[PDB]
C-alpha cells in the first residue's frame, strides 16, 4: 500500500515550567507580637531556620528552571522587514508591533485564558520572578526568528541564511521523500500550512479544558495556602485559639500550657505544608527538564524519535510562551489516500538478479516499476536504480522481467 | 522587600536613609545608583534588575550600580530568496560536563540516638510502636 | 541533627542524668516523654529530607548512565545532548562521587555567501542535485555539499532529472556536462 498524497498537520503541546515563589516567616506565623510566645518557642531548636532555608532553595530552584528553557541562544535575531517566504504566512506566531503588547495573536489569546487578593498577612510574602514576561517574549521571538531564516544551523554555530523553500526541501529529504515533491506542490503545501496554522486559534478559543494542565498547579497552591491560613483558627485541644485572651484570663505560671500546645500544632502544620511544597517542586522540576529537552531537540533541529515531537513524521516546531508554561506547535507530515499494488523481492534478468537501490518494485498489472517507499511515482527499471548480486536460485519469489539499458545510443 | 521608600527609616545609619534611594518592583534599594545603560546580568534582585560592581569609571569612584537586563547582543542575518552561507573552515572544540552520581552512605541507630545508657528511657520509648524499625 | 540534642523541648533540662537525679520516678517520666517526642520528630524530619534528596540523586545518576551509554559507546544525532555543536566523540573520567564527560565536537567557521537556484534547466529536462546544493560564483555554477565549500562541475552523475521547466519556481539556465564525450573518438 503506497500513499499517493499527503497532509500537513499541526498539533499543540502544553508543558508547565514554574510555580509561583513564596515564603513564610516561622516566628511571625506561629507567634504574633507576643514576645512570651517567642521566648517559649525559643526552647525548641533550629525549627525556624530549616524551613526558611528549604523555601529559599525552592525559590532559587524555580528561578533556575525558566533560564533552562528560554536561554538557549544568547544572540537575539530580528526578522527581515519584508515577508516573502515563498507563500508561507507566519503572521499568527510572529510578534505584532501594532499592539502595545509585544506578544503574538496566539500568545495574546493564551494570556487571556489563564485568568482564574492575598496581599499580605501573617507573614505571607510572594517574591517576584527574576525574568519578567516582556523578556520571555523576546527570547521566544528570537528563537522563532532563528529557525525561519537559518534552519538548524544557528543551533550549532554561526547563523547561516537559507531560503525557506530550500530549508523545507532539506527537511523533506530527512524522512524519505525526495526534493522534487516540494518544488512541485509548493502551492498546495503552503495552503495546507496556512489553513492548519489558522485553525489553531479556533481550536484554542473553544476548548476550556485545553489549558487544564497550567491551571492545576495554581489551584493546588491556592488550596494549600488557604488550608494553611485556615489552620490558624483551631484550638488544638486548648481553651481558646487567640493568644490575647489566653494571656488575659490566666496566670503566667499556668498559661504556658495553651501556648505550648498551640506552638506544637502550628509547627506540625507548617511541617506538613513545607513537605507538600517540596514534593510538588520535585515534579515541577522534572516537567521543566522535559520541556527543556523538547525545546533543544524538536526546535533547533529535526528529530527522528518516533512520537516524540508530535504525532507522525516530524518536520518542524515553534515555541510560544504562556503564564508559567510553554506551548509547542509541532508541524508534521502524514500520508494520505493509498493505492493497492503487487510486488516482488527481486527482478531476474539473464542470469543475474537485481535488487533496488532505494525504493521497491511495484507492478501495475502488466508492466513493472520501481518507486519510493513513501510517495508513488513510477519509473522504468534501469541499471542505475538496481544493483546485481548473485543468481536467480537462492532468493524466494523472484520474478521475470527485462532491465532497460541506458547506453543504447552508442550503437549509432 | 515590599517596603515603600518612605517608611524605611522607621526600623551603620547611612544605609538607613540618604545618599541614593531607588524604588523597584522588589522593594527599596539603598546604596546603589541607577544608571541609564544596560549590561550583562550579575547579582540578581528581581523583575529584571541586576546590580554589579562595574565602576571603573573624574575619579573612578568605585560604587555599586543597578541596571536593567540585556538579553545578549543584537544580531540580524541578511535573508533573501536566493542566498546561501557555506562555511569554508572548521574548528574542533572540547567541552566538559559534571554529573553527581551518589553521596555518602550513613546510618543512625534509633534507640541510641534518643536514649543513652538509661534503660528507663528505653522502656519508656518501648511504649511506642515500630518507629525504631521503619 | 547533632545540635538538636541541646534543646529542652519545653522541659526542665536537656540532660537525662539530671532529670533522673533531682526528681522522683513517679514524676520524672514527663520530661523523658517530652524529650523522646521531640527527638523522635526531629529524626523523622531528617529521614524525610534524606529520602527527598536521594530521589534527585537517583534521577541524576540515571541521566548520567544514559549519557554514558549513548554519547560514549557510539555517535549521537540528538541535538545539544552530547555537547554543543555537531557531536563527534566523548571521553569519561571519574571524580569523587561523580563523573566528568569531555565532549569533542565539530563546529563551522569562516563563511562566504553565495547565490543559489532550486534547479538547473537543461534542454527540456529539469535537474535536481543528488546531495548538496547549487552555488553560483557569479559567472559559472557548481554543486557542493551543505557543510564544506568545494565546488564541482555539474555532470549527469551529481544530478537527476525529474519533470519539466514549467512547474518549479526560480529555475535557471545552464549546461549539464556529459561524461561520455570521449566516446565520440
Ligand atoms: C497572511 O496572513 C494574515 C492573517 O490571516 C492575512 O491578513 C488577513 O487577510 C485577510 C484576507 O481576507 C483579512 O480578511 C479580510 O478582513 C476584512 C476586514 O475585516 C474583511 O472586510 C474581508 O472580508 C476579509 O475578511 C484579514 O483582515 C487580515 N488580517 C488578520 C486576519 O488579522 C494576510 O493577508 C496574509 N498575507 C497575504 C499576503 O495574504
Ligand atoms: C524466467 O525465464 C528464465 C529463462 O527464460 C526461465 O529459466 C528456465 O527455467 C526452466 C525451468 O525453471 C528451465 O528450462 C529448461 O531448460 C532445459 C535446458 O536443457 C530444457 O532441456 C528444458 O526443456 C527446460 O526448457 C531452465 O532452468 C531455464 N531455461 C532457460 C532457457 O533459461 C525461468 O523459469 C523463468 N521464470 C519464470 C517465473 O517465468
Ligand atoms: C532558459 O531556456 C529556456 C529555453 O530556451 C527559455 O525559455 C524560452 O522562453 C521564451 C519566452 O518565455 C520562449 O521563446 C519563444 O519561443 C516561441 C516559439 O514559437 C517563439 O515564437 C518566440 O518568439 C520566443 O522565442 C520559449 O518558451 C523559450 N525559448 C525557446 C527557444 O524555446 C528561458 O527563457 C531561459 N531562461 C531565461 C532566464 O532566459
Ligand atoms: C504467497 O502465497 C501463495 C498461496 O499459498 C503462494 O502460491 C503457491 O505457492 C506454492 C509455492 O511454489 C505453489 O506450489 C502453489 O502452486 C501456489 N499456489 C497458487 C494458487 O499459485 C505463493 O507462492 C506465495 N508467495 C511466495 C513469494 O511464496
Ligand atoms: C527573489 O526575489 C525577487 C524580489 O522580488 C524576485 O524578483 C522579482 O520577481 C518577479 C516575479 O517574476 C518579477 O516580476 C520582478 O521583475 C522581479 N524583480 C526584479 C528586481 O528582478 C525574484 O523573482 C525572486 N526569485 C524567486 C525564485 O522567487
Ligand atoms: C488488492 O489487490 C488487487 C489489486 O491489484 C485486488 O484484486 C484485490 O482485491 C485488492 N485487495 C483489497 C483488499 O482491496
Ligand atoms: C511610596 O510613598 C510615596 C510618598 O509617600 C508615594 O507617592 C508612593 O505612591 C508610595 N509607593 C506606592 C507604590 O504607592
Ligand atoms: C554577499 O556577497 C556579495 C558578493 O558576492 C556581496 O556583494 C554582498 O554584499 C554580500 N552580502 C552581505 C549581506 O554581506
Amino acid at each position: 500500500a503506497i500513499p499517493t498524497n499527503f497532509t500537513i498537520s499541526v498539533t499543540t503541546e502544553i508543558l508547565p515550567v514554574s510555580m509561583t515563589k513564596t515564603s513564610v516567616d516561622c516566628t511571625m506565623y506561629i507567634c504574633g507580637d507576643s514576645t512570651e510566645c517567642s521566648n517559649l518557642l525559643l526552647q525548641y531548636g533550629s525549627f525556624c531556620t530549616q524551613l526558611n532555608r528549604a523555601l529559599t532553595g525552592i525559590a532559587v530552584e524555580q528561578d533556575k528552571n525558566t533560564q533552562e528553557v528560554f536561554a538557549q541562544v544568547k544572540q537575539i535575531y530580528k526578522t527581515p522587514p519584508i515577508k516573502d517566504f515563498g507563500g508561507f504566512n507566519f503572521s499568527q506566531i510572529l510578534p505584532d508591533p501594532s499592539k502595545p503588547s509585544k506578544r503574538s495573536p496566539i500568545e495574546d489569546l493564551l494570556f487571556n485564558k489563564v485568568t482564574l487578593c492575598a496581599q499580605k498577612f501573617n507573614g505571607l510574602t510572594v517574591l517576584p520572578p527574576l525574568l519578567t514576561d516582556e523578556m520571555i517574549a523576546q527570547y521566544t521571538s528570537a528563537l522563532l526568528a532563528g529557525t525561519i531564516t537559518s534552519g538548524w544551523t544557528f543551533g550549532a554555530g554561526p547563523a547561516l541564511q537559507i531560503p525557506f523553500p530550500m530549508q523545507m526541501a532539506y527537511r523533506f529529504n530527512g524522512i524519505g521523500v525526495t526534493q522534487n515533491v516540494l518544488y512541485e506542490n509548493q502551492k498546495l503545501i503552503a495552503n495546507q500550512f496556512n489553513s492548519a496554522i489558522g485553525k489553531i486559534q479556533d481550536s484554542l478559543s473553544s476548548t476550556p479544558s485545553a489549558l487544564g494542565k497550567l491551571q492545576d498547579v495554581v489551584n493546588q497552591n491556592a488550596q494549600a495556602l488557604n488550608t494553611l491560613v485556615k489552620q490558624l483558627s483551631s484550638n488544638f485541644g486548648a481553651i481558646s485559639s487567640v493568644l490575647n485572651d489566653i494571656l488575659s484570663r490566666l496566670d503566667p505560671p499556668e498559661a504556658e500550657v495553651q501556648i505550648d500546645r498551640l506552638i506544637t500544632g502550628r509547627l506540625q502544620s507548617l511541617q506538613t505544608y513545607v513537605t507538600q511544597q517540596l514534593i510538588r517542586a520535585a515534579e515541577i522540576r522534572a516537567s521543566a527538564n522535559l520541556a527543556a529537552t523538547k525545546m533543544s531537540e524538536c526546535v533547533l533541529g529535526q528529530s527522528k524519535r518516533v512520537d516524540f515531537c508530535g504525532k507522525g513524521y516530524h518536520l518542524m516546531s515553534f515555541p510560544q510562551s504562556a503564564p508559567h508554561g510553554v506551548v509547542f506547535l509541532h508541524v508534521t507530515y502524514v500520508p494520505a489516500q493509498e493505492k493497492n499494488f503487487t510486488t516482488a523481492p527481486a527482478i531476474c534478468h539473464d542470469g543475474k538478479a537485481h535488487f533496488p537501490r532505494e525504493g521497491v518494485f511495484v507492478s501495475n498489472g502488466t508492466h513493472w516499476f520501481v518507486t519510493q517507499r513513501n510517495f508513488y511515482e513510477p519509473q522504468i527499471i534501469t541499471t542505475d536504480n538496481t544493483f546485481v548480486s548473485g543468481n536467480c536460485d537462492v532468493v524466494i519469489g523472484i520474478v521475470n522481467n527485462t532491465v532497460y539499458d541506458p547506453l543504447q545510443p552508442e550503437l549509432d | 522587600q515590599d517596603v515603600n521608600c518612605t517608611e524605611v527609616p522607621v526600623a551603620w545609619r547611612v544605609y538607613s536613609t540618604g545618599s541614593n534611594v531607588f524604588q523597584t518592583r522588589a522593594g527599596c534599594l539603598i546604596g546603589a545608583e541607577h544608571v541609564n545603560n544596560s549590561y550583562e546580568c550579575d547579582i540578581p534582585i528581581g523583575a529584571g534588575i541586576c546590580a554589579s560592581y562595574q565602576t571603573q569609571t573624574s575619579v573612578a569612584s568605585q560604587s555599586i550600580i543597578a541596571y536593567t537586563m540585556s538579553l545578549g547582543a543584537e544580531n540580524s542575518v541578511a535573508y533573501s530568496n536566493n542566498s546561501i552561507a557555506i562555511p569554508t573552515n572548521f574548528t574542533i572544540s572540547v567541552t566538559t560536563e559534571i554529573l553527581p552520581v551518589s553521596m555518602t552512605k550513613t546510618s543512625v541507630d534509633c534507640t541510641m540516638y534518643i536514649c543513652g545508657d538509661s534503660t528507663e528511657c528505653s522502656n519508656l520509648l518501648l511504649q511506642y510502636g515500630s518507629f525504631c524499625t521503619q
